[PDB]
């Protein structure tokens, strides 16, 4: 059911912000599964100190 | 520099923002593991085969094989109460969850 | 600087002067973790609710929270022909001698 | 049976050698019992390594 783990393959593996926020994206298509998995909360609030680190707008 | 030991580590879900799905319990006491893993291990260690290999070679050569770390070998669950995606309460036992003992693996 | 990961380690009785216990076999291919354990986790080191939740907080603050270890998560096992005490030729199944993957705990 | 988990517990817990030789003889006052189990041989091997290490005569 929740594939978070594909975005931890993904964004993991891949100056700017234009790859953070894919990584936003690549886990809100999925902002319903994983409702239980910690693996989602932590990426969610880890994405969410990533965007007040780098200075993205 | 010592030994591989169990430490304190508090864990407060406030602090994580999560807060929008965990009801109880807001924090809680969960250990975190550190220190030396050198030649001899400790019985209270209780390592795997492979452990007491990789440490041995380690003291014999540094240079050819690295030291063994300092991890968690036993973790109890606890019990949380939140909301999942259908709105609905949950009282669930999440395991490994509490650093019980220290070990070198 | 790499991801935790597993690496060529070779066992060798003989450099141990376990050639005075042990039969067969003299060598094995072992393996060893080592790798870098940051935010976040790939989805083959298959970790511990804990080891996720120290990560978590090691990527916030590094300072009250170090990071997990890169250890073996899975092993197998192999095979030993020794002579024991009693002078008894023993085919002993020893567990946890190969690693056979890496993760973060 | 075996029991040199305990000299792995007392000389691991206490410029010359006098303390070294003392766990030679730990390891040796059960010279038969652990012929078997892996930190026994480790044990014994690693003395002989630290034996020519600090030069002990």
């Amino acid at each position: 059911p929740c594939k978070i783990l594909k975005c931890n393959s993904e964004f993991w593996s891949a100056e700017f912000c234009a790859a953070l926020r894919s990584y936003a994206l690549c886990t809100r298509r999925t902002a319903r599964t994983c409702r239980g998995d910690l693996a989602y909360h932590s990426a969610v609030h880890g994405i969410e100190d990533l965007m007040s680190q780098h200075n993205c707008s | 520099k010592a030994r591989c030991s169990r430490k304190a580590l508090h864990v407060n879900f406030k602090d994580m923002g999560w807060d929008d799905w965990i009801i109880a319990p807001l924090e809680y006491e969960a250990f975190h593991c550190e220190g030396l893993c050198e030649f001899p291990l400790r019985s209270h260690l209780e390592p795997t085969n492979h452990a007491v290999i990789q440490t041995l070679m380690n003291s014999m050569d540094p240079e050819s094989t690295p030291p063994t770390c300092c991890v968690p070998t036993r973790l109890s669950p606890i019990s949380i109460l939140f909301i999942d995606s259908a709105n609905n309460v949950v009282y669930k036992q999440y395991e490994d969850m509490v650093v019980e003992s220290c070990g070198c693996r």
